[PDB]
């Protein structure tokens, strides 16, 4: 009775099934983030990070599970990997790394004492 | 038209590296045309004489190109002093071309 | 059922003749090669530090066209006694292969 | 006004567009064609010739061409090269190389003299 299912298209059939709002930067509605979400579909079409569009989902749609009352982004790792490769194609079209999206902000990585989703190193 | 697989333009991102000075690596968005030409390729024997000199085969075939591109500039962020420089072209547009013009 | 889309050898008689001296026309049955490669087309630019740029862009794309071939001779009884020897191909088997390759 | 279209399926888009009955098997209709035709779906099916579909189309539905008043068949070249894969594979099944289709009985090669269809040599 804790988790709620994906309805934002572009999000399903990611790795995980379920979600909880509000998300990691402040939607109370999965349609708010959806909307939002679509700001990104030009950069993901360009093949900038293989790992964009799982990224920028677990940020907008985090992983929900019923066994704990926090919801699950991504790591900090992650974050920067795609951060590298993105950012400067947003700069050629004289837009920013959004502060939403600060890799600052995610745990560094993956372990017991901060749940976050990890990608490969390459 | 609006045939997904014709001959048109794509946008793709690359990751450009100076073989030969260290330097940080660059994101670059770049373009290329891709797709099927609608025009069926094909191939038939010539017939030669002894006064008539003619190539084995009279064909032709239609590839996806650059139709209009332009020339474009890339700075390297490189060892602290200098700044090297890419060049290639941004496609602009693609249209289906004989293959040997 | 077969897709006539694809590279596929046709069949087709024609005529030989010279086309200035005047002959005795002689009917062939030929082949030729017609259909749409199923890879697809494709040009990618080519980014370049040194000099310039040398060849812009690097491409792929398939044309149907003859695998293999009979060299084929035979002779015209023209105007006056003399004979000539025509040349031509007849297309066993036709696929796909680079334009430019 | 002297060919006729090829109206059975399997005959259609191999390299000719019409025909002219009777083939060189007797048939007077393409629909008996058809009918004995279907009798080779299996050898077909199982790959025994590349040819072989080609080769049996070239005999029961003959290139037509207005240029000329015979019809083209296949050279006896052809014959042999399916028959050698394929008799085999009918002999395994309790049948024998049809008569009908015996390779002798074709021309030995394309040429001016007699026209009729090669295939490759390989
Ligand atoms: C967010 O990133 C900006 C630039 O990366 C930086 O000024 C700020 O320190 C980061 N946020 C936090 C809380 O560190
Ligand atoms: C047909 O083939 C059979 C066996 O191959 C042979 O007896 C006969 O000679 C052939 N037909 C003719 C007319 O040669
Ligand atoms: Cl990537
Ligand atoms: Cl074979």
């Amino acid at each position: 009775r804790r988790c709620d299912p994906i309805r934002i298209s572009m999000c399903q059939n990611l790795g995980y099934n379920v979600t909880k709002m509000p998300n990691l930067v402040g939607h109370e509605l999965q349609t708010d983030a959806e909307l939002q979400l679509t700001t990104f579909t030009p950069l993901i079409q360009y093949g900038c990070s293989s790992q964009l569009q799982f990224f920028l989902c677990s940020v907008y749609v985090p992983m929900c599970t019923e066994k704990i009352n926090i919801p699950i982004g991504p790591c900090g790792g992650m974050c920067l990997s795609v951060k590298r490769r993105c950012e400067p194609v947003l700069k050629e079209f004289g837009f920013a790394w959004p502060e939403s999206l600060n890799c600052s902000k995610f745990p560094p990585q993956n372990d017991h004492n901060h749940m976050c989703m990890e990608g490969p190193g390459d | 038209d609006s045939d997904p697989r014709r001959c048109m333009r794509h946008h793709y991102v690359d990751s450009i590296s100076h073989p030969l000075y260290k330097c940080s690596s660059k994101m670059v968005l770049l373009a290329r045309c891709e797709g099927h030409c609608s025009q069926a390729s094909r191939s038939e024997p010539l017939v030669s004489f002894s006064t008539v000199l003619k190539q084995p085969f009279r064909s032709s075939c239609h590839c996806c190109r650059p139709q209009t591109s332009k020339l474009k500039a890339l700075r390297l962020r490189c060892s602290g002093g200098m700044r090297l420089t890419a060049t290639y072209r941004y496609i602009l547009s693609c249209h289906c071309e004989e293959c040997n013009s």
